[PDB]
Protein backbone atom coordinates (compact mmCIF):
# COMPACT_ATOMS: atom_id res chain seq x y z
CA UNK A 1 0.00 0.00 0.00
CA UNK A 2 2.89 2.29 0.35
CA UNK A 3 4.54 1.73 -2.87
CA UNK A 4 4.42 4.62 -5.86
CA UNK A 5 4.30 3.74 -9.62
CA UNK A 6 7.70 4.91 -10.75
CA UNK A 7 7.99 7.82 -13.32
CA UNK A 8 10.67 7.31 -15.90
CA UNK A 9 10.63 10.17 -18.46
CA UNK A 10 13.05 9.59 -21.97
CA UNK B 1 2.27 -10.80 9.57
CA UNK B 2 6.41 -12.35 10.28
CA UNK B 3 9.75 -11.76 8.88
CA UNK B 4 12.66 -13.18 10.73
CA UNK B 5 16.12 -12.16 10.03
CA UNK B 6 19.55 -14.04 10.75
CA UNK B 7 23.33 -13.55 9.88
CA UNK B 8 24.82 -10.79 11.29
CA UNK B 9 27.24 -10.22 13.91
CA UNK B 10 30.38 -9.22 14.06
CA UNK B 11 32.85 -8.87 10.92
CA UNK B 12 36.19 -8.05 9.94
CA UNK B 13 37.05 -4.83 8.07
CA UNK B 14 36.90 -5.97 4.42
CA UNK B 15 34.95 -9.49 5.27
CA UNK B 16 31.21 -10.55 4.04
CA UNK B 17 28.23 -11.25 5.63
CA UNK B 18 24.82 -12.70 4.15
CA UNK B 19 21.93 -11.74 5.99
CA UNK B 20 18.39 -13.94 5.20
CA UNK B 21 14.74 -13.55 5.92
CA UNK B 22 11.97 -15.28 6.12
CA UNK B 23 8.30 -13.76 5.51
CA UNK B 24 4.89 -15.16 6.56
CA UNK B 25 1.50 -14.18 6.61
CA UNK B 26 1.18 -11.87 2.84
CA UNK B 27 1.85 -12.56 -0.57
CA UNK B 28 5.05 -12.24 -0.42
CA UNK B 29 6.04 -12.70 -4.63
CA UNK B 30 3.66 -9.70 -5.02
CA UNK B 31 5.92 -7.65 -3.10
CA UNK B 32 9.08 -5.43 -3.85
CA UNK B 33 11.40 -6.50 -0.51
CA UNK B 34 13.68 -4.29 1.18
CA UNK B 35 16.61 -3.96 3.81
CA UNK B 36 17.04 -0.78 5.59
CA UNK B 37 19.26 -0.51 8.31
CA UNK B 38 18.93 1.75 11.72
CA UNK B 39 22.03 3.39 13.69
CA UNK B 40 22.13 6.10 15.81
CA UNK B 41 24.26 7.81 13.76
CA UNK B 42 22.33 7.82 10.58
CA UNK B 43 18.77 6.82 12.04
CA UNK B 44 16.54 4.54 9.79
CA UNK B 45 18.44 3.92 6.04
CA UNK B 46 17.50 2.20 3.23
CA UNK B 47 19.73 0.23 1.76
CA UNK B 48 18.41 -2.14 -0.87
CA UNK B 49 15.31 -3.17 -2.80
CA UNK B 50 14.14 -6.43 -4.57
CA UNK B 51 11.21 -6.14 -7.29
CA UNK B 52 9.04 -8.92 -8.75
CA UNK B 53 9.28 -11.27 -11.42
CA UNK B 54 7.25 -9.32 -13.49
CA UNK B 55 9.97 -6.95 -13.08
CA UNK B 56 12.51 -9.37 -14.37
CA UNK B 57 13.76 -9.07 -10.45
CA UNK B 58 14.84 -5.20 -10.82
CA UNK B 59 17.31 -3.99 -8.00
CA UNK B 60 17.59 -0.38 -6.41
CA UNK B 61 20.50 0.37 -4.02
CA UNK B 62 21.48 2.81 -1.37
CA UNK B 63 24.55 5.45 -3.01
CA UNK B 64 26.57 4.31 0.15
CA UNK B 65 26.16 -0.01 -0.42
CA UNK B 66 25.90 0.01 -4.50
CA UNK B 67 28.52 -2.24 -5.54
CA UNK B 68 29.34 -4.23 -2.71
CA UNK B 69 25.72 -5.00 -1.94
CA UNK B 70 23.43 -7.71 -3.67
CA UNK B 71 19.85 -8.22 -2.81
CA UNK B 72 17.85 -11.45 -3.78
CA UNK B 73 14.70 -12.97 -3.22
CA UNK B 74 13.40 -16.71 -3.37
CA UNK B 75 9.45 -16.70 -4.11
CA UNK B 76 10.17 -20.33 -3.35
CA UNK B 77 11.15 -20.25 0.28
CA UNK B 78 9.50 -16.79 1.08
CA UNK B 79 13.07 -15.57 1.65
CA UNK B 80 15.25 -12.21 0.81
CA UNK B 81 18.60 -11.97 1.30
CA UNK B 82 21.41 -9.75 1.55
CA UNK B 83 24.88 -10.53 0.66
CA UNK B 84 27.89 -7.70 1.25
CA UNK B 85 31.00 -7.90 0.55
CA UNK B 86 34.25 -5.37 1.51
CA UNK B 87 32.30 -4.40 4.44
CA UNK B 88 33.26 -1.13 6.47
CA UNK B 89 32.70 0.64 9.87
CA UNK B 90 29.80 2.45 8.49
CA UNK B 91 27.66 -0.52 7.94
CA UNK B 92 27.27 -1.30 11.10
CA UNK B 93 23.59 -1.07 12.88
CA UNK B 94 20.67 -3.23 13.11
CA UNK B 95 19.62 -4.71 9.49
CA UNK B 96 15.76 -5.34 9.24
CA UNK B 97 13.71 -6.85 6.42
CA UNK B 98 10.86 -5.52 4.96
CA UNK B 99 7.74 -5.86 2.24
CA UNK B 100 6.73 -3.15 0.98
CA UNK B 101 7.95 0.37 1.45
CA UNK B 102 7.50 -0.20 4.27
CA UNK B 103 4.34 -2.23 4.93
CA UNK B 104 5.82 -5.02 6.79
CA UNK B 105 8.94 -5.00 9.08
CA UNK B 106 11.16 -8.14 10.97
CA UNK B 107 12.73 -7.84 14.16
CA UNK B 108 16.18 -6.64 12.94
CA UNK B 109 19.28 -8.59 13.62
CA UNK B 110 22.82 -6.50 14.36
CA UNK B 111 25.76 -6.31 12.15
CA UNK B 112 28.78 -4.87 13.47
CA UNK B 113 31.96 -4.43 11.54
CA UNK B 114 35.16 -3.92 13.54
CA UNK B 115 38.79 -5.43 13.83
CA UNK B 116 37.72 -6.80 17.31
CA UNK B 117 37.36 -10.00 18.84
CA UNK B 118 34.07 -11.64 19.52
CA UNK B 119 34.14 -11.46 23.36
CA UNK B 120 31.22 -13.31 25.25
CA UNK B 121 29.26 -12.05 28.15
CA UNK B 122 30.47 -12.58 31.81
CA UNK B 123 27.06 -13.02 33.91
CA UNK B 124 26.53 -12.64 37.55
CA UNK B 125 23.90 -13.19 39.86
CA UNK B 126 22.68 -9.97 41.46
CA UNK B 127 20.50 -11.32 44.66
CA UNK B 128 20.06 -9.33 48.22
CA UNK B 129 22.51 -8.86 50.69
CA UNK B 130 8.78 -6.68 51.53
CA UNK B 131 5.96 -8.72 50.11
CA UNK B 132 8.19 -8.38 46.88
CA UNK B 133 11.75 -9.13 46.22
CA UNK B 134 13.92 -7.62 43.39
CA UNK B 135 16.97 -9.72 41.88
CA UNK B 136 18.87 -9.32 38.61
CA UNK B 137 21.51 -10.45 36.32
CA UNK B 138 24.86 -8.35 35.35
CA UNK B 139 26.25 -9.27 32.05
CA UNK B 140 29.71 -7.55 31.58
CA UNK B 141 32.62 -7.76 29.16
CA UNK B 142 31.24 -8.67 26.12
CA UNK B 143 31.31 -7.31 22.20
CA UNK B 144 29.78 -6.91 19.72
CA UNK B 145 25.96 -5.84 20.58
CA UNK B 146 23.64 -7.14 21.47
CA UNK B 147 22.99 -9.54 24.30
CA UNK B 148 18.83 -10.48 25.05
CA UNK B 149 17.60 -11.35 28.59
CA UNK B 150 15.16 -13.49 29.47
CA UNK B 151 13.76 -14.63 33.21
CA UNK B 152 12.44 -17.93 33.39
CA UNK B 153 13.21 -18.70 29.18
CA UNK B 154 10.37 -15.73 28.91
CA UNK B 155 7.78 -17.35 31.44
CA UNK B 156 8.30 -13.94 33.95
CA UNK B 157 8.12 -10.84 32.19
CA UNK B 158 5.53 -8.63 34.35
CA UNK B 159 7.82 -7.78 37.02
CA UNK B 160 10.99 -7.34 34.22
CA UNK B 161 13.19 -4.45 33.65
CA UNK B 162 16.31 -4.77 31.31
CA UNK B 163 18.40 -1.59 30.37
CA UNK B 164 20.21 -0.36 27.68
CA UNK B 165 24.09 -1.65 27.06
CA UNK B 166 26.67 0.71 27.88
CA UNK B 167 30.44 0.78 26.12
CA UNK B 168 33.02 1.06 28.60
CA UNK B 169 36.65 0.48 27.60
CA UNK B 170 35.69 -1.10 24.69
CA UNK B 171 33.28 -3.67 26.26
CA UNK B 172 28.90 -3.75 26.72
CA UNK B 173 27.86 -3.84 30.16
CA UNK B 174 24.14 -4.39 30.90
CA UNK B 175 22.10 -5.34 33.57
CA UNK B 176 18.55 -6.78 34.18
CA UNK B 177 16.13 -7.03 37.67
CA UNK B 178 12.91 -8.70 38.00
CA UNK B 179 10.60 -8.07 40.93
CA UNK B 180 8.74 -10.91 41.96
CA UNK B 181 6.68 -11.86 44.89
CA UNK B 182 8.85 -12.37 48.29
CA UNK B 183 6.76 -15.60 49.66
CA UNK B 184 7.67 -17.56 46.12
CA UNK B 185 11.30 -16.69 45.69
CA UNK B 186 13.91 -18.96 46.72
CA UNK B 187 11.11 -21.67 46.78
CA UNK B 188 10.14 -21.16 43.41
CA UNK B 189 13.37 -20.47 41.10
CA UNK B 190 14.22 -17.68 38.95
CA UNK B 191 16.95 -17.67 36.40
CA UNK B 192 17.96 -15.03 33.87
CA UNK B 193 18.73 -16.45 30.19
CA UNK B 194 21.44 -14.16 28.61
CA UNK B 195 21.73 -15.05 24.75
CA UNK B 196 24.82 -13.72 23.04
CA UNK B 197 24.37 -14.30 19.17
CA UNK B 198 27.57 -13.15 17.80
CA UNK B 199 29.27 -15.33 19.93
CA UNK B 200 26.88 -18.32 20.00
CA UNK B 201 26.81 -18.57 23.94
CA UNK B 202 23.10 -18.57 26.26
CA UNK B 203 24.27 -18.24 29.41
CA UNK B 204 21.47 -19.73 32.08
CA UNK B 205 22.21 -18.07 35.88
CA UNK B 206 19.84 -19.06 38.50
CA UNK B 207 19.97 -16.75 41.57
CA UNK B 208 20.33 -18.10 44.80
CA UNK B 209 20.21 -16.65 48.29
CA UNK B 210 23.67 -15.17 49.62
CA UNK C 1 17.68 12.66 -1.98
CA UNK C 2 14.30 14.24 0.00
CA UNK C 3 15.14 15.26 3.41
CA UNK C 4 12.50 14.49 6.09
CA UNK C 5 12.40 16.79 9.03
CA UNK C 6 10.87 15.80 12.11
CA UNK C 7 9.60 17.84 15.11
CA UNK C 8 9.67 17.87 18.10
CA UNK C 9 12.28 15.68 19.15
CA UNK C 10 10.18 14.49 22.21
CA UNK C 11 6.34 15.39 22.91
CA UNK C 12 4.86 15.05 26.57
CA UNK C 13 1.34 13.89 26.24
CA UNK C 14 -0.99 12.97 29.42
CA UNK C 15 -3.28 10.37 28.70
CA UNK C 16 -6.40 10.59 27.35
CA UNK C 17 -5.52 13.80 25.40
CA UNK C 18 -4.11 14.59 22.07
CA UNK C 19 -0.82 14.68 20.86
CA UNK C 20 0.41 15.93 17.47
CA UNK C 21 3.53 14.85 15.70
CA UNK C 22 5.23 17.03 12.67
CA UNK C 23 6.75 15.63 9.38
CA UNK C 24 8.19 18.21 6.76
CA UNK C 25 10.06 17.25 3.49
CA UNK C 26 12.16 19.05 1.54
CA UNK C 27 10.55 18.81 -1.67
CA UNK C 28 6.15 18.22 -1.93
CA UNK C 29 5.67 14.47 -1.57
CA UNK C 30 2.54 14.83 -4.65
CA UNK C 31 3.31 12.31 -7.15
CA UNK C 32 2.03 12.25 -10.98
CA UNK C 33 -0.71 10.19 -10.34
CA UNK C 34 -1.97 13.32 -7.41
CA UNK C 35 -1.76 10.85 -4.50
CA UNK C 36 0.85 11.87 -1.98
CA UNK C 37 3.41 8.99 -0.58
CA UNK C 38 3.81 9.97 2.91
CA UNK C 39 3.94 6.99 6.01
CA UNK C 40 3.79 6.66 9.82
CA UNK C 41 5.46 4.68 11.48
CA UNK C 42 5.71 3.08 15.09
CA UNK C 43 8.35 1.98 17.14
CA UNK C 44 7.51 0.76 20.23
CA UNK C 45 10.50 0.46 22.88
CA UNK C 46 12.67 -3.02 21.86
CA UNK C 47 10.40 -3.88 18.55
CA UNK C 48 10.95 -3.07 15.23
CA UNK C 49 9.14 -0.16 13.09
CA UNK C 50 5.46 -0.98 12.39
CA UNK C 51 3.50 0.59 9.84
CA UNK C 52 0.33 3.13 10.85
CA UNK C 53 -0.82 5.22 8.40
CA UNK C 54 -0.03 5.31 4.72
CA UNK C 55 -0.63 8.03 1.86
CA UNK C 56 -1.11 10.67 4.32
CA UNK C 57 -4.58 9.21 6.24
CA UNK C 58 -5.17 5.87 5.48
CA UNK C 59 -5.10 3.48 8.52
CA UNK C 60 -3.15 0.54 8.42
CA UNK C 61 -4.07 -3.24 9.45
CA UNK C 62 -4.95 -3.39 12.97
CA UNK C 63 -4.31 0.18 13.36
CA UNK C 64 -6.86 1.76 16.13
CA UNK C 65 -9.26 5.05 15.47
CA UNK C 66 -7.48 7.34 17.70
CA UNK C 67 -4.18 7.80 14.61
CA UNK C 68 -5.04 9.93 12.58
CA UNK C 69 -2.96 11.79 9.61
CA UNK C 70 -3.53 15.10 8.15
CA UNK C 71 -1.22 17.29 5.87
CA UNK C 72 -0.52 18.26 2.11
CA UNK C 73 2.94 19.01 0.36
CA UNK C 74 6.07 19.33 2.70
CA UNK C 75 3.88 19.80 5.60
CA UNK C 76 2.74 16.93 7.88
CA UNK C 77 1.00 15.93 11.21
CA UNK C 78 0.36 12.83 13.15
CA UNK C 79 -2.33 13.42 15.63
CA UNK C 80 -2.94 10.54 18.58
CA UNK C 81 -6.09 11.36 20.26
CA UNK C 82 -6.86 9.98 23.44
CA UNK C 83 -3.95 8.80 23.87
CA UNK C 84 -2.97 5.54 25.48
CA UNK C 85 0.02 4.42 27.64
CA UNK C 86 0.88 1.36 24.82
CA UNK C 87 1.10 4.65 21.97
CA UNK C 88 4.50 5.52 24.03
CA UNK C 89 7.82 4.99 21.15
CA UNK C 90 9.48 6.56 18.39
CA UNK C 91 7.11 7.82 15.95
CA UNK C 92 8.63 7.80 12.00
CA UNK C 93 7.60 9.41 8.39
CA UNK C 94 8.75 7.94 5.51
CA UNK C 95 8.84 9.18 1.79
CA UNK C 96 8.19 7.10 -1.63
CA UNK C 97 7.29 9.13 -3.92
CA UNK C 98 11.06 10.96 -5.35
CA UNK C 99 12.49 7.47 -5.27
CA UNK C 100 14.96 5.94 -4.77
CA UNK C 101 15.90 6.55 -2.12
CA UNK C 102 13.17 6.11 -0.02
CA UNK C 103 13.82 7.96 2.97
CA UNK C 104 12.68 8.57 6.44
CA UNK C 105 12.18 10.99 9.26
CA UNK C 106 14.52 10.83 12.17
CA UNK C 107 11.58 9.93 14.66
CA UNK C 108 9.91 12.14 17.49
CA UNK C 109 9.29 10.52 20.73
CA UNK C 110 6.38 10.10 22.46
CA UNK C 111 6.44 10.43 26.19
CA UNK C 112 3.28 10.16 28.44
CA UNK C 113 3.13 12.79 31.27
CA UNK C 114 1.77 10.78 34.26
CA UNK C 115 2.02 11.85 37.56
CA UNK C 116 4.69 12.18 39.54
CA UNK C 117 6.45 8.72 40.92
CA UNK C 118 8.89 7.90 43.40
CA UNK C 119 11.47 5.43 42.60
CA UNK C 120 12.10 1.99 44.27
CA UNK C 121 15.61 1.31 44.85
CA UNK C 122 17.45 -2.15 45.38
CA UNK C 123 21.09 -2.33 45.81
CA UNK C 124 23.16 -5.61 44.85
CA UNK C 125 26.91 -6.28 45.84
CA UNK C 126 29.23 -7.91 43.98
CA UNK C 127 28.81 -11.81 43.44
CA UNK C 128 31.58 -14.52 44.34
CA UNK C 129 31.91 -15.06 40.93
CA UNK C 130 32.79 -11.82 39.84
CA UNK C 131 35.15 -11.41 42.59
CA UNK C 132 37.33 -14.15 42.02
CA UNK C 133 38.00 -12.51 38.31
CA UNK C 134 39.05 -9.39 40.14
CA UNK C 135 36.49 -7.32 39.64
CA UNK C 136 33.61 -5.98 42.03
CA UNK C 137 30.34 -4.06 40.75
CA UNK C 138 27.74 -2.94 42.98
CA UNK C 139 24.48 -2.12 41.80
CA UNK C 140 21.66 -0.15 42.23
CA UNK C 141 18.31 -0.12 40.62
CA UNK C 142 16.23 2.68 40.39
CA UNK C 143 12.70 1.05 39.10
CA UNK C 144 9.14 2.97 38.06
CA UNK C 145 9.90 6.47 38.79
CA UNK C 146 8.40 9.36 36.92
CA UNK C 147 10.06 11.87 35.49
CA UNK C 148 12.67 10.87 33.62
CA UNK C 149 15.04 13.33 35.69
CA UNK C 150 16.85 11.92 38.46
CA UNK C 151 20.59 11.95 40.57
CA UNK C 152 22.69 9.14 42.19
CA UNK C 153 25.55 9.43 44.29
CA UNK C 154 27.57 6.69 45.36
CA UNK C 155 29.32 7.04 48.81
CA UNK C 156 31.61 5.06 50.08
CA UNK C 157 32.48 4.68 53.78
CA UNK C 158 30.61 8.64 53.34
CA UNK C 159 32.73 9.98 50.77
CA UNK C 160 31.03 9.75 47.55
CA UNK C 161 32.70 8.56 44.55
CA UNK C 162 32.40 9.31 40.48
CA UNK C 163 34.86 6.95 38.78
CA UNK C 164 33.30 3.85 37.59
CA UNK C 165 29.91 4.60 37.85
CA UNK C 166 28.42 3.48 34.87
CA UNK C 167 24.06 4.76 34.73
CA UNK C 168 21.54 3.56 32.02
CA UNK C 169 17.97 4.47 31.76
CA UNK C 170 14.97 2.41 30.01
CA UNK C 171 12.62 3.54 27.87
CA UNK C 172 9.25 4.81 29.18
CA UNK C 173 7.30 1.59 30.40
CA UNK C 174 3.56 1.08 28.33
CA UNK C 175 2.02 -0.11 31.27
CA UNK C 176 2.54 2.36 34.09
CA UNK C 177 4.37 5.00 32.08
CA UNK C 178 7.61 5.11 34.27
CA UNK C 179 10.90 5.13 33.70
CA UNK C 180 13.50 3.07 35.58
CA UNK C 181 17.48 3.18 36.05
CA UNK C 182 20.61 1.19 36.84
CA UNK C 183 23.42 2.72 38.46
CA UNK C 184 26.57 0.39 38.39
CA UNK C 185 29.64 1.47 40.87
CA UNK C 186 32.63 -0.72 39.57
CA UNK C 187 35.88 -1.46 41.28
CA UNK C 188 38.70 -3.35 41.25
CA UNK C 189 38.32 -6.16 44.23
CA UNK C 190 41.09 -5.02 45.23
CA UNK C 191 39.79 -1.47 46.26
CA UNK C 192 36.55 -3.03 47.03
CA UNK C 193 38.10 -5.38 50.00
CA UNK C 194 39.47 -2.08 51.48
CA UNK C 195 36.01 -0.64 51.86
CA UNK C 196 33.05 -1.40 54.09
CA UNK C 197 29.84 0.81 53.26
CA UNK C 198 28.44 1.00 49.81
CA UNK C 199 25.32 3.78 49.27
CA UNK C 200 23.45 4.66 46.53
CA UNK C 201 21.59 7.91 46.61
CA UNK C 202 18.83 8.36 44.62
CA UNK C 203 17.55 12.19 44.36
CA UNK C 204 14.08 12.69 42.27
CA UNK C 205 11.54 15.47 42.43
CA UNK C 206 9.04 13.57 44.48
CA UNK C 207 10.93 14.29 47.61
CA UNK C 208 13.38 16.76 49.05
CA UNK C 209 14.70 13.66 51.23
CA UNK C 210 16.94 11.60 48.98
CA UNK C 211 16.01 7.55 48.54
CA UNK C 212 19.14 5.89 50.12
CA UNK C 213 19.91 2.20 49.93
CA UNK C 214 23.17 0.75 51.21
CA UNK C 215 25.17 -2.58 51.72
CA UNK C 216 27.93 -3.52 54.13
CA UNK C 217 31.10 -5.55 53.41
CA UNK C 218 29.96 -7.11 57.07
CA UNK C 219 27.15 -9.13 56.01
C1 LIG D 1 9.07 10.83 -11.77
O1 LIG D 1 8.15 11.55 -11.02
C2 LIG D 1 8.04 11.08 -9.69
C3 LIG D 1 7.01 11.95 -9.01
O2 LIG D 1 5.77 11.74 -9.62
C4 LIG D 1 9.37 11.14 -8.97
O3 LIG D 1 9.77 12.46 -8.81
C5 LIG D 1 10.48 10.45 -9.77
O4 LIG D 1 11.72 10.72 -9.21
C6 LIG D 1 10.47 11.03 -11.19
N1 LIG D 1 11.47 10.40 -12.03
C7 LIG D 1 12.47 11.23 -12.70
C8 LIG D 1 13.52 10.57 -13.60
O5 LIG D 1 12.50 12.41 -12.56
Amino acid sequence: VTSAPDTRPA
Amino acid sequence: VNLEESGGGLVQPGGSMKLSCVASGFTFSNYWMNWVRQSPEKGLEWVAQIRLKSDNYATHYAESVKGRFTISRDDSKSSVYLQMNNLRAEDTGIYYCTGGVFDYWGQGTTLTVSSSKTTPPSVYPLAPGNSMVTLGCLVKGYFPEPVTVTWNSGALSSGVHTFPAVLQSDLYTLSSSVTVPSSTWPSQTVTCNVAHPASSTKVDKKIVPR
Amino acid sequence: DVVMTQTPLSLPVSLGDQASISCRSSQSLVHSNGNTYLHWYLQKPGQSPKLLIYKVSNRFSGVPDRFSGSGSGTDFTLKISRVEAEDLGVYFCSQSTHVPPWTFGGGTKLEIKRADAAPTVSIFPPSSEQLTSGGASVVCFLNNFYPKDINVKWKIDGSERQNGVLNSWTDQDSKDSTYSMSSTLTLTKDEYERHNSYTCEATHKTSTSPIVKSFNRNE
